């Protein structure tokens, strides 16, 4: 087999205006998908506009986001787009596309965008029937937040009224990260939200199984003598209702608390999708960073 | 000769099926030419597919097997006195009585000591020994002609 | 070559191509078909019929169908699961005697036999049966067993 | 624990991958074999 | 089909023109196989005579009155000296054009295949050899689909009816010769295929 | 999809068409691109053509027992009936070879 | 015979050599030089090599006239085997089971035995035969 | 044979007289299970008839 | 034994590729149309009966 | 024996743009940045006679057509490699005998014999290309005849 | 069994080849005795023993 | 007898015979319109006066 | 496919017909003629 060509060719076939070309040359050093890896791609498969349903599906969108190949914007004039699949290690910089402030030593995820529409008007290299979509660098943060919402408006809307979840979804669609209000669009309930939570639902039973008798007597045992804003804080969400310990085995406790690990981990990689780029450095104005993990 | 330009790798069943197809046609249709169809175009067009239908040579013979005023000799169709009896006098305004130039030599051709060397030593024989150890060490990967 | 004689056309699909030119008196030797003429090497009207063929329809092999037997019983049943209906038979042997006052007491069940393979070649039209329609074809072998 | 464990091998060019075999002391078995393959390990990454 | 097509708007008279005086209308291109057949019917119009085709490549090189406004204005303007004088000069109509001027300076000849078509010569032409031993398709060849329909089990009335082949077939009085319930078509070759 | 008759040809030449998958036993819509499109006189005109649909044998070995040029005719029996190709295809094509 | 009568439309691709007719210079195609990249790796060192062309039209009417002109054979069968609906409509069942498992015993056709995976682009639902002998086969019906 | 094999396909064209179509050129090459799909089984058409 | 760590496998001067070989029981794959690339996986799925 | 006769192969046509008739088709010019041009756009200033009218008929006016062309946009690529090992051994000779010099000989021929296959696929292609952009471009005789 | 190194290093004679259909359908469809088809730069013409 | 078709009727679909299909002459749905005694089945029939 | 006729009098209206008569395939009621798909009775030992 011909290798991965590292140099990816796009080209174009509409009539490009003066103002589109303009557009494009934004748009330098910026993440797009692409998922034929070919040498001389058309417009028609770059970008997500190929995957956007009359569903809005956004869960649906991040199921197919996860599989496509992530390159960089270079080089671009007159009908040519040179990109470039970062392999594994190295560093260069990417810039930002929507408005989501960054730091320094963070990570960064690869996500669909919030409010995407008309409301925030994007001009984003229209042209026939087809749209130059983005997908955000959203950091980390953000992306566990984005999945978390995702996943307690999925579980909540399990044989109850609609009256409810019409009261919910405004409840758990906006998000307040980092001076900034992000809304999502259409979180909508398919059979990939259904499998996720019964992975989610799976794994909580079985560590609920896998609890020892000493963790989950710890906070039981500890309110008594303790005063604290965070104790106060989580003891509210739970019910009203010296001592021994019955039988400390920790050759046990070791098993119990690996198993614990592993079912922790197989609950957190719902949530904790990919790290796809560290970021190093920013510019001042937050118009790009050099990062490193590309690929 | 009538698939050559379609296919381009490995047959598939389609391109099979039409091969098949053309194979139940023309055995059939063209079984006995002469003892069905006696008209002279019919006859020479299907003579004209069968000379053109067939790959050439590789070795070059420029100047042997060639007529007067260069006429270069392409073929030959051999069959019994009695379908040349037709042949000629069905298709009379195409033949010429004409001389060609014939090798009046069998093709000598001897073995050099050092391939005599090889065929003890390695059971084989490497063709023009000699022409090939010159070209290898001499740079040049084109020989003039085979042997 | 090859040839049929005896054949059976349908008389529902009957008809008549040739009314001018020929016409036969209506005895029934004239319709129905049990020659064949054909032509010798020579321009010779031939014929074959049933009596001429006696070589090879009375030969003992024909009447032996236990490597077809054998053959059939190799390959069992069908492994088809949408033919599990077909393969249904229950042969049994009692005695006779008691029958006479059981008749009335085969009927106290309410429960049916399944139905037996003979009857399903039965309810075929002349023209479908050598289709794949039918499900019956792998039990038709031989003109002269049931298997 | 860890019904299932999968760690990432490496990579390979999803062309060059046919059936042979090996054969050692007259025993021949049948194989995969990835041509060119490029080896990237990973850690083993558990499941259920 | 010569005398259908339209001709060009750039005319370069020196080049593609035919020794003793010819010029040529046009390309004809097909597959080997078509323009045998041709060649062996319409063996009254082919000659084989050496056509003046340009050496080699054009050249359109800028202007430094094209960089300025290349870098400005995002467009390029051929000959703006040339449109800038003749606007200053006030006259309406340029010499020549800007992609005729621009090169095919040398004629080199060559030898290729053309007939005559109404005192309109145009070139035959194969693309056999250029799709000799590759991988891609010759585009020259085509897949043309074609739609076909056609009804069975019909009711024609029979209080109107008649027969125009009374003197040729005859059927005898069956009611399944008397209402059609199937069809008889062809394959690809000569075999009646029945469809019910 | 009725535009200009400029317009419609173009269209037609342009996007139009449409592919068959042509390594199969039945019609597959192909990948665009990979293979070539194919052409469709149809898609112009909005009609289709006829074919010899005869309704029985009788009417069947009429037409093979005729020579050249019978597969343009329509006949008409009581019950029966014959629609006549009107391209001569099934005629002399599959008789060139 | 029922009381209505179908109908049947195909489809048929033959295979064709077409001859274009063109203008004199009927377009004027530029190219640039052939730009050579490099793509360096452990095992090889591809050499891409791309060219960029453009091509302008140079006429205001119809400057080329292609035509249909030979017919070498038809890939089709022109055949009577009709496509079914319970391939193009792989997930339709009746409401009541023991009429479905006597309907798909009446016309041959497999259980339904994926989804996600069908409506997107589809799958090989109807497999080849063993072998064939008339190419490939369309046929539809019109009540 | 059965007298009610229809003669119109099976005996004025060239037919293979076995009652299928047993061309093996149309079976894919090397494919043992297919001949016999082709040729010996029946829950299935035939080619050429 | 020289084992690779990670990148391509060949010969000294790279004359020859070595090719990694599995044993045919162990190998599983989950798509009839593999892509331009497909990575591979170790998989251990415990049986706990 | 063994005997080999002779070792063959297979040398190409190098075709190129200008000395295939197609080439007057077009009109070859070579831009020396066309990577950078967005778009190329012709306009035409047209205006058409008018006639004197008779006596009697509403009469035309001055027309003015200004009508516009436009570009296209089709790149071509090949992707030949090269093994490193022949990248190795095309400027390297370590302990230069006979037997090194050889597989530099063949090093630098590989190397070429890409380059010469390369140059003449993008020949090709470059033809290719024009012809895709011809039949998108030429409709069908019927049109053509009855405009 | 075939030396198929000495065919890519010994030097040939160019001959103009004219096979009767497309040259990769005439070795896909085994005309030839023995084959030796690939893709891409194999180094196997360099490891001379 | 003609109404139902004796060589192909036997075995039923629902409870309900096979021969009540073919036919509205051969189902308890359908009353006479002059009905004097109720019919044997009347499962999905509910009679309202 | 050979020439093969069911009664006498077809044969006989075969013979009778001039060249090409044999090509046809005349169908009675109940009596049939296939023709041959080659002429090779009709023109060989004719022509011999």
């Amino acid at each position: 087999m011909a290798a991965m060509e590292a140099n990816i060719f796009c080209t174009f076939d509409h009539k490009l205006s003066i103002a589109d070309v303009g557009k494009l040359t934004k748009l330098v050093a910026a993440v797009v998908p692409i998922p034929q890896r070919l040498h001389l791609i058309k417009h028609y498969q770059l970008g997500l506009h190929q995957f956007v349903d009359h569903t809005r599906g956004y869960v649906r969108l991040r199921g197919l986001l996860r599989n496509m190949t992530l390159t960089l914007m270079r080089r671009v004039e007159g009908n040519q787009i040179l990109l470039h699949v970062p392999t594994h290690g190295l560093l260069y910089t990417v810039l930002n596309t929507g408005p989501v402030t960054w730091e320094k030593g963070d990570a960064l995820c690869v996500l669909p965008p919030l409010f995407h529409g008309p409301l925030a008007r994007e001009n984003l290299l229209t042209l026939g029937q087809w749209e130059l979509v983005l997908p955000w660098i959203v950091p980390m943060p953000l992306a566990l937040e984005i999945n978390q919402r995702l996943l307690i408006m999925g579980l909540f809307s399990l044989d109850r009224s609609y009256e409810e979840v019409k009261a919910a979804v405004q409840q758990l669609q906006t998000i307040t990260f980092r001076d900034a209000t992000f809304t999502i669009p259409d979180p909508v309930i398919d059979q990939h939200l259904l499998i996720d939570m019964k992975t989610a639902c799976l794994s909580m039973s079985m560590v609920a199984n896998l609890a020892s008798e000493l963790t989950m007597t710890y906070v039981r045992k500890l309110a008594l003598e303790d005063s604290s804003m965070l104790l106060v804080k989580c003891q509210e969400l739970l019910m009203r209702l010296p001592a021994r310990p019955q039988h400390v085995s920790p050759d046990d406790e070791i098993a119990r608390l690996s198993a614990l690990f592993v079912m922790l981990r197989q609950l957190d990689d719902l949530i904790r999708e990919q790290v796809v780029f560290t970021v190093c450095d920013v510019s001042p104005d937050n118009k790009s960073a050099t990062c490193i993990f590309k690929g | 000769v009538e698939n050559a330009t379609l296919a381009r790798q490995a047959l598939n069943r389609i391109q099979r099926s039409n091969i098949l197809q053309s194979f139940k046609a023309k055995m059939l249709a063209t079984l006995f030419l002469l003892n069905r169809t006696r008209d002279r175009d019919y006859v020479l067009k299907f003579l004209t597919r069968l000379a053109e239908a067939a790959t050439d040579s590789i070795l070059d013979n420029p100047t042997t097997y060639t007529t007067s005023s260069g006429a270069k000799i392409s073929g030959v169709m051999v069959s019994t006195a009695n379908v040349m009896q037709i042949i000629m006098s069905l298709l009379s305004s195409h033949i010429t009585k004409e001389t060609v130039s014939a090798p009046a030599t069998y093709g000598n051709f001897v073995l050099s000591p050092e391939n005599a060397v090889t065929a003890i030593s390695y059971h084989s024989i490497l063709a023009d020994f000699n022409s090939y150890k010159a070209h290898l060490t001499s740079g040049q990967p084109h020989l003039p002609n085979d042997s | 070559f090859f040839f049929p004689v005896g054949l059976y056309l349908p008389e529902d699909r009957g008809y008549t191509t040739v009314e001018s030119k020929v016409k036969l008196n209506d005895t029934v030797r004239n319709a129905l078909p049990t020659t064949a003429y054909l032509l010798n090497r020579d321009r010779a009207v031939q014929k074959i019929d049933f009596v001429d063929a006696l070589k090879t329809l009375c030969h003992p092999v024909l009447h032996e169908p236990a490597p077809c037997l054998q053959t059939f019983t190799e390959r069992g049943p069908p492994s088809e699961p949408a033919m599990q209906r077909l393969l249904e038979c229950r042969f049994q042997q009692e005695p006779m005697g008691g029958a006479a006052r059981r008749i009335p007491h085969f009927y106290r069940v309410r429960r049916e036999v399944p139905r037996t393979v003979n009857e399903m070649k039965q309810d075929f039209v002349v023209t479908d049966f050598y289709k794949v329609g039918n499900i019956t074809l792998y039990t038709e072998l031989h003109p002269f067993f049931d298997f | 624990l860890c019904t299932g464990v999968i760690q990432k091998l490496g990579w390979c060019l999803a062309d060059d991958i046919h059936t042979s075999f090996l054969v050692h002391k007259e025993l021949k078995l049948s194989v995969v074999r990835l041509d060119n393959f490029s080896v990237e390990l990973g850690d083993f990454r558990e499941f259920v | 089909l010569a005398e259908a097509a339209t001709d060009s708007i750039l005319d370069n008279p020196t080049t593609y023109t035919t020794s003793s005086g010819a010029k040529i209308s046009g390309v004809m291109v097909s597959t080997a196989n078509v323009m045998q057949i041709i060649m062996s019917l319409l063996s009254s119009h082919i000659t084989k005579e050496t056509v003046s085709a340009p050496a080699t490549y054009g050249n359109f090189v800028l202007s430094p009155e094209n960089a300025v406004t290349a870098i400005s204005y995002h467009s390029i303007l051929a000959d703006f000296n040339s449109y800038k004088a003749h606007l200053t000069s006030g006259q309406p109509h340029l010499p020549n054009d800007s992609l005729s001027q621009a090169g095919a300076h040398s004629l080199t000849p060559l030898s290729m295949d053309v007939i005559r078509l109404g005192e309109k010569t145009v070139i035959m032409e194969n693309l056999r050899r250029v799709y000799k031993n590759t991988d891609t398709k010759d585009p020259l060849e085509r897949n043309v689909d074609l739609t076909f329909f056609f009804p069975v089990g019909l009711y024609l009335p029979e209080d109107r009816g008649y027969t125009t082949v009374e003197s040729k077939v005859k059927l005898n009085d069956t009611v399944r010769n008397a209402l059609p319930t199937t069809a008889y078509l062809l394959n690809r070759d000569r075999a009646v295929q029945k469809i019910d | 999809a009725n535009k200009t008759l400029f317009k419609t040809i173009d269209e037609y030449l342009l996007r139009a068409k449409d592919c068959i998958r042509g390594d199969t036993d039945t019609q597959y819509v192909c990948v665009e691109g990979t293979e070539q499109l194919i052409e469709n006189p149809c898609r112009l005109t909005q009609e289709a053509l006829p074919i010899l649909s005869t309704t029985t044998l009788a009417l069947m070995e009429t037409k093979l027992k005729g020579g050249a040029g019978a597969f343009a005719t329509s006949e008409t029996h009581f019950g029966n009936y014959v629609v006549g190709e009107i391209i001569p295809l099934q005629q002399s094509m599959l008789f060139n070879s | 015979h029922p009381g209505f009568a179908l109908t049947a439309v195909r489809t048929d691709t033959f295979e064709v050599d077409m001859l274009l007719y063109s203008g004199k210079s009927c377009t004027s195609v530029i190219i640039n030089n052939p730009i050579v990249t490099k793509e360096e790796r452990d095992i090889s060192t591809t050499y891409h090599v791309t060219q960029n062309i453009n091509t302008v039209d140079m006429g205001l009417g119809y400057t080329s006239n292609t035509c249909v002109a030979y017919v070498n054979r038809v890939r089709t069968d022109m055949g009577v085997r009709v496509q079914d609906l319970f391939r193009v409509f792989p997930m339709n069942v009746y409401r009541h089971d023991e009429v479905d498992r006597w309907i798909r015993h009446a016309a041959g056709v497999e259980r339904p035995q994926e989804t996600i995976s069908m409506l997107t682009f589809g799958s090989m639902s109807e497999r080849n035969a063993a072998a064939t002998v008339h190419g490939q086969k369309a046929a539809c019906e019109l009540i | 044979l059965t007298p009610v094999t229809m003669d119109v396909n099976y005996f004025k064209i060239p037919n293979n007289p076995r009652g299928r179509a047993s061309c093996m050129l149309a079976v894919d090459p090397y494919d043992t299970e297919a001949a016999t799909k082709a040729i010996y089984d029946h829950r299935e058409a035939d080619a050429q008839t | 034994l020289t084992c690779v760590m990670r990148g391509y496998l060949y010969n000294t001067l790279k004359t020859e590729v070595f090719a990694l070989m599995i044993p045919k029981d162990m190998y599983l794959t989950w798509e009839e149309t593999r892509g331009r690339l497909q990575y591979v996986y170790l998989i251990i799925v415990y049986d706990y009966d | 024996f063994e005997a080999i006769f002779g070792t063959f192969c297979n040398r190409l046509e190098w075709v190129y743009f200008l000395t295939s008739g197609l080439a007057a088709a077009a009109h070859a010019i070579k831009f020396h940045d066309l990577n950078k041009l967005t778009t190329g756009k012709m306009l035409f200033h047209v205006q058409v006679p008018r006639v004197a009218s008779g006596a009697g008929l509403p009469t035309s006016r001055q027309t003015t057509i200004m009508v516009t062309k436009y570009s296209e946009k089709s790149p071509i690529t090949i992707p030949f490699e090269l093994s490193a090992a022949c990248l190795t051994y095309l400027r390297e000779t370590f302990e230069g005998t006979i037997l090194d010099k050889i597989l530099n000989v063949e090093a630098m021929h590989t190397v070429l014999r890409a380059l010469k296959n390369t140059a003449d696929a993008m020949e090709r292609g470059l033809i290719h290309s024009f012809l895709q952009t011809l039949l998108r471009k030429a409709p069908p005789y019927f049109v053509v005849q009855t405009l | 069994m075939e030396n198929w190194s000495a065919l890519e290093l010994l030097p040939k004679v160019g001959i103009p080849t004219d096979f009767l259909t497309h040259v990769k359908t005439s070795a896909g469809e085994e005309m030839f005795e023995a084959l030796r088809i690939y893709y891409g730069d194999d180094p196997e013409r360099y490891n001379i023993h | 007898r003609i109404s139902a078709l004796p060589g192909l009727n036997n075995g039923q679909l629902a409870e309900e015979p096979l021969s009540a299909y073919v036919n509205a002459l051969h189902d308890h749905r359908l009353w006479p319109p002059f009905v004097t005694h109720l019919p044997r089945n009347m499962e999905g029939v509910q009679v309202v006066a």
